[PDB]
């Protein structure tokens, strides 16, 4: 029951298979794609003190993982190294296939001690943690992530202008904090510039302002400084979408196709920008929000550890429903045109 | 391990009524079928009555059916044989057995009292 | 070539794959289900002295697992912790995705020592061990399971009358044993009454009886502190599919299945605020029809041979794509190509 | 974009997926297959000194695995146990599902030390390492493999002639070597007959010669001496005694294949895993030598296909891929009857009566 | 290892026949080509006969083709040159070599006997 959207003439509308939509032409499987949209573009607070309140510990619920094929540049990303007061670790080790989120402008690194009531860390709002084309519901230790949601789409006749070309350089900065009492409301964060020197955090501080404080300042020392679909539900929607996606299969031509003479794990992606249209992408953001209600329930029922075959099931359902059997020439069930 | 102690025996006129009692302590619960046996001098031991622990079913001999009644109080760990219409042929020593079910490694089973004399005078 | 059955008007027909019948209507993948039926509904003995002799040790064969979507309430379940005389384990540790059987009444927990010839424990009859929607072929250490078989099915037009609605309390008790010489014909079992008292076990005893002995001993034995383990002994003295191949088929089916989606709307879709791993199931009963469900019990017995052969051929550790392969084959049979507008092969008909 | 081939009356042509031909009659999923042809039949040198030069070490690229169903008999197979000079390991431990390659004639077991400048061992030419129906891009420690390529294919449905019948057990000997400076251009190999007796190894030595040089040494090589290890050096004056078209230096006309037994073929009470054959009794052998134009057509097609397969593996994030053929079946069926296909039009090639 | 030894030579009339023998012990597996060489006084060493260990091929000099025969017994570790029709030009010291293939770390190869004199009298 996962809602999916169809794009036609740069307009987005959800697909009602119950009304057996016939306008959409599904010629191949290359038109089916899933995109992961960050939760920051909706207007949420991104600083560490107000982003920690959305993660909580629970025990008794197994974790689940789903994949996505396209993403979006993240302004803020998080990296956690929290441990128990006695020295035991709180967060599980990342499995072999999990890798950090690419294309992060700033990476916030939080380390410290705090109570850890449950086995795993879950999102209080139901969203996902994105790990390099693998969306998960739990936080792993030492791996960079960004909060976001996953949407499913049908592309227009594979025009190759969407997520392959941009109708219309990467430098990552590390920001380090130290936390105490992580996981509860009594928490303290201290910004570390050089080991023996710390600055107390405030809820109104911005990632930029913390950088100039490194130059501003010049036995640990503590300092105090005094400076169809409508997106109408979201407080803000970003009118630009700067995306990345895995390389085109036909793009690589030269000898570099050999894995031995090949690019590393970070030299694969292709970048683009899609700011020309506004109604389309702010319609994408609401569709991604609306589909998370049914996606979480689907993951709970299944026993699969990592799910890779949602789009294949959608293509089978579409093809078992239109040409299901014993349909009529004049019958509207199979949208067939006699002439 | 369930010491069976009978009571109520003695001399009694023919045609009267008498109540024989048999009590046990120690384990009690493991008991499975309290009963009644009789021995006249020079004779073999024969059935008289039988009752299951849960009052599941009562069994009586043909020579005594319609005259004897076997009952129990549960929360007294006791068992009663209330009997009527005596005849001289009932003059014998009456025994109560407490054949139980599980038993510890001595594995003896089928416990026995020392027997009480009931004498019918006509 | 695993058989699958088609239900029409409460009648089960084992569908012939080459018959390409046009009576069955497929419109989505929601009509394809797999069901796990326990062996104890077929009339087999379920006490642990006899339920153990069906289990053997072999080395040199890798294990395989399958998933099933719906199950059936189990009266008896087992839990093994066997160890070698040296002290080494005999059973493999359970993988991350394996969990115990959801719905059990009595859990027969066995722990002891014995010879362990092979590497894995296999069923001598050919059936499976069911672990919470994951049918395996090997016993895992310390996880509850029930032995059974798996059937593949097509629901009629998905009226929610099957496995979604019940036409018309959970409480499991643990019974603890102790075995020596496990895996051999010279084996001994003892029902562990408590920490120092045990009762010799025989095949005639039923789970209701044992729980009675647990009480009559505790409230009377007085447990004199003679110390050491004492063994008690019960006085030996008193105290188109045909099903008739099976000795007994149960006329009722009391099932559980995963949540029907939808439902929980308040705030329970969030994993953080949602139910635990055991509060997601639904319950039902299908006692109205007897011919249908006994026919189901025979279908799973018939299809277990082809399922085992398929598992040997494959190389997947876990298999989830049997039903999708069936659907793709169905489409390729009938709309494969060049079919006649008036012919048995291609079902499309004028007007 | 992976090419696939279609057989028509024992003639192979790469499927005109771009031309979108519907003459091919696909009826069921039993008609799709993949074959692991190996590189030895292409005429490459297979001796240990020259075969090692095709494998290199790299760090920074994750490994990938692909399933293949049928295969071919391999005359020579390899088994590495390389270790770092300080005692550290170099090759990763084989995962649980990995098993040694079946049907090997000679197994060249190599042991010794050498610098290891990378995390994984890759193929410099771009081919695969085959481990029992699981093609991989890296070398695992202690498992027998054979280097080769895999091709996807659409069969006829007439009588299951291919990989189920014969158009018309085995012994494997292990050869043990000792290597120093593995992975570099200064490597040195020694053929081991026992502890304290080795023979310096050249390129021109064939496995039949090595087994003979074995036998001569045991006969009169004075192994029963306590002097220590000695190195034997062979005298240097004695010899060692669209319709695809093939472009390989040599193509082997015959094909000796093994495949997993048919599900319906087995009838005896051996389907029970307890009373069943072990992991080496599953396979079924055959021999397809009636035609050589088709077989050398297969070898070229798999030589071309690896270009697109390696790029498809790089994009995906799945550890083991089993759903390439299912995607082709879904894709084929969405293109033909995807929507509003006209009766008269040739795109939806149905016929009027 | 392959210590060689010639035998059978001596004084003999022209036109007669003689058999020369060359034996070896120690290893005798590793040998690959036993042969026959000759030196007259004041002359260089020239080839006479050659045979491979497996009797793969026999080679004779042109001056000696048709008159000399080279053979072996295999299971005697011996090799014979049975020859006929002597001439005075054959008066020289005859040697057998045992050129083998593998050889131990001394790596000597081309083992050589001490030689035996053959004198042809006419
Ligand atoms: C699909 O099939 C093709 C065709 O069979 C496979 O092609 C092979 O690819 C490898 C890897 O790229 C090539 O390796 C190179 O070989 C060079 C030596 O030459 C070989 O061919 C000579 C013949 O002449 C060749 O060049 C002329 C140029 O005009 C061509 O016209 C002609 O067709 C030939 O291609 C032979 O005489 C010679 O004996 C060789 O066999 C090497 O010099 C070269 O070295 C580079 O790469 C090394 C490895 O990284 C590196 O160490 C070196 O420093 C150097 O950089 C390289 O090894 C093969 O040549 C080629 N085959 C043939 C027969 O040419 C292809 O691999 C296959 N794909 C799969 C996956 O199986
Ligand atoms: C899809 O889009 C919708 C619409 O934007 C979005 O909805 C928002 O997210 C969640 C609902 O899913 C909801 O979260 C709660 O927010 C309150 C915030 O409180 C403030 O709310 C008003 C916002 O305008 C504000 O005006 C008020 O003054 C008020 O202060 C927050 O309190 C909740 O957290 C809880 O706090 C209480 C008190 O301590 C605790 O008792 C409790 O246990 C919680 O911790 C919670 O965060 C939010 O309000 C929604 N916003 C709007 C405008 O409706 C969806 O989340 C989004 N879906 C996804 C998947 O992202
Ligand atoms: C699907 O449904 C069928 C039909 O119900 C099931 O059939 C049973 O299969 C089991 C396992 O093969 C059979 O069990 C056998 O029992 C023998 C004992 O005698 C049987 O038959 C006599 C009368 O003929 C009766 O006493 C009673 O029915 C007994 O069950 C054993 O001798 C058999 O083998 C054992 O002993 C030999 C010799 O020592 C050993 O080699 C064996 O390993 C083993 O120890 C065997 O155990 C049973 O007879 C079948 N019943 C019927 C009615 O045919 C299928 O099992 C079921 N398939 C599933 C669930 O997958």
């Amino acid at each position: 029951s996962i809602p999916l959207g169809v794009i036609h003439n740069s307009t987005l509308q959800v697909s009602d298979v119950d009304k057996l939509v016939c306008r959409d032409k599904l010629s191949s499987t290359n038109q089916l794609r899933s995109v992961g949209l960050n939760l920051e573009g909706n207007g949420v607070a991104t600083d560490v003190p107000s982003a920690t309140k959305r993660w909580g510990f629970r025990s008794g619920v197994p974790p689940k993982v789903v994949n996505y094929e396209a993403g979006e540049w993240a302004e803020n990303c998080y990296n956690l190294e929290i441990k128990k007061p006695d020295g035991s670790e709180c967060l599980p080790a990342a499995p072999d296939g999990i890798r950090g989120f690419p294309r992060c402008r700033y990476v916030h690194k939080v380390s410290g001690t705090g109570p850890c009531a449950g086995d795993f860390a879950f999102h209080k709002e139901g969203a996902f943690f994105l790990y390099d084309r693998l969306a998960s519901t739990v936080i792993y230790r030492g791996t960079t992530f960004a909060e976001g949601v996953v949407a499913f789409l049908i592309l227009p006749q594979a025009k190759k202008d969407f997520f392959s070309s941009h109708p219309l350089g990467y430098y990552s900065t590390t920001i380090r904090y130290q936390a105490t009492g992580f996981g509860t409301n009594e928490t303290e964060y201290l910004f570390e510039v050089d080991n023996l020197t710390y600055v107390q955090l405030e809820s109104r501080f911005t990632p930029q302002f913390l950088l100039q404080l490194n130059e501003t300042i010049y036995g640990k020392l503590i300092w105090k400084v005094n400076p169809e679909a409508i997106v109408n539900a979201q407080p803000k929607c970003n009118p630009n979408l700067h995306y990345w996606t895995t390389q085109d299969e036909g793009a690589a031509i030269g000898l570099a196709w050999i894995p031995y003479f090949g690019p590393a794990a970070e030299g694969i992606y292709i970048e683009g920008l899609m700011h020309n249209q506004d109604g389309l992408i702010c319609g994408l953001r609401q569709l991604a929000n609306e589909t998370t209600q049914a996606l979480q329930l689907f993951l709970r029922a299944t026993t699969e550890l990592r799910t890779f075959s949602i789009l294949n099931r959608k293509a089978i359902d579409f093809l078992l429903q239109r040409w299901g059997g014993t349909c009529h020439i004049l019958g509207p069930d199979c949208c067939i045109e006699p002439h | 391990q369930v010491q069976l102690q009978e009571s109520g025996g003695g001399q009694v006129q023919a045609g009267g009524s008498l109540r024989l009692s048999c009590a046990a302590s120690g384990s009690t619960s493991v008991i499975y079928a309290m009963g009644w046996y009789r021995q006249a001098p020079g004779k073999q031991r024969e059935l008289v009555a039988a009752i299951t622990r849960g009052v599941g079913s009562t069994n009586y001999a043909d020579s005594v059916k319609g005259r004897f009644t076997i009952s129990r109080d549960n929360a007294k760990n006791t068992m009663y044989l209330q009997m009527n219409s005596l005849k001289p042929e009932d003059t014998a020593v009456y025994y109560c057995n407490a054949r139980l079910l599980v038993a510890p490694p001595p594995y003896e089973y089928d416990y026995w009292g020392q027997g009480t004399q009931v004498t019918v005078s006509s």
